[PDB]
């Protein structure tokens, strides 16, 4: 996997 | 929302599962016929990848067809390579098939494939 | 083939186009009902994202249903957030919805979402 | 984009 897009 | 988190692998995992559905012939809803070779597929995946199929399946009459016959000039192996690319992101581009793949991608309106074919041909000229 | 080239953006572009089809209500083939809230979707995308929908639409009788009613304990906003995540890879996870999103992801069998929800909850404990 | 996967 999860990220800040 | 601007507060979303994103799962990086999601889109590729979805595509991998749509390909699995295609291999198992699950919920395929159209047969594409290319010079008497038949290919089962999902209309939504075809529309998401090809400008030609987007135009076909948004037509009020053709959206309901369960069989679509392509132009007889289209090469079945070229179509097979492009259908595999639609479901996997991988293009099996080879010296022996590049002209057929490029011509098929032009017909299907798959501009990124046409572009890489042009680059590979230009490199060999 | 081991000789393939890959278009990096293909899977995300396909997902972006499937979402466009959903917004325009093109070729949607099922209505998911959550406590009288209705959500139109594509069965193949639901099956590609959710273990529950994979089980539902591979059943020889349920595969043909045009309406699926979820358990009344499922929160419609939680389902909406998960359906948006299926079509975009983006999860709108907030303090006010995390419990509903986690419970909905457990029911839909969306393990990566359950995992991030557990991590965010553990961080706040 | 195109790459060698
Ligand atoms: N074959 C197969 C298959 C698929 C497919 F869509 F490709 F059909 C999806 C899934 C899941 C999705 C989410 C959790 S499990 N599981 C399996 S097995
Ligand atoms: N809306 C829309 C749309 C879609 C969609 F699938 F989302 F419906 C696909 C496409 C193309 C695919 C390949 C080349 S053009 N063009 C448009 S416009
Ligand atoms: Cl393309
Ligand atoms: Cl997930």
């Amino acid at each position: 996997a999860w990220v800040i897009p | 929302a601007d507060s979303c988190i994103q799962f990086t692998r999601h889109a590729s995992d979805v595509l991998l599962n749509l390909n699995r559905l295609r291999s198992r012939d699950i919920l395929t809803d159209v047969v594409i016929v290319v010079s008497r070779e038949q290919f089962r597929a999902h209309k939504t995946v075809l529309m998401a990848c090809s400008g030609l199929f987007y135009s076909i399946f948004t037509d009020q009459l053709k959206c309901n067809l369960s069989v679509i016959n392509l132009d007889p000039e289209i090469n079945p192996e070229g179509f097979c390579i492009l259908l595999d690319f639609m479901y996997t992101s991988r293009l099996n581009l080879r010296e022996g098939n590049i002209m057929a793949v490029m011509a098929t991608a032009m017909y299907l309106q798959m501009e990124h494939v046409v572009d890489t074919c042009r680059k590979f041909i230009k490199a060999s000229e």
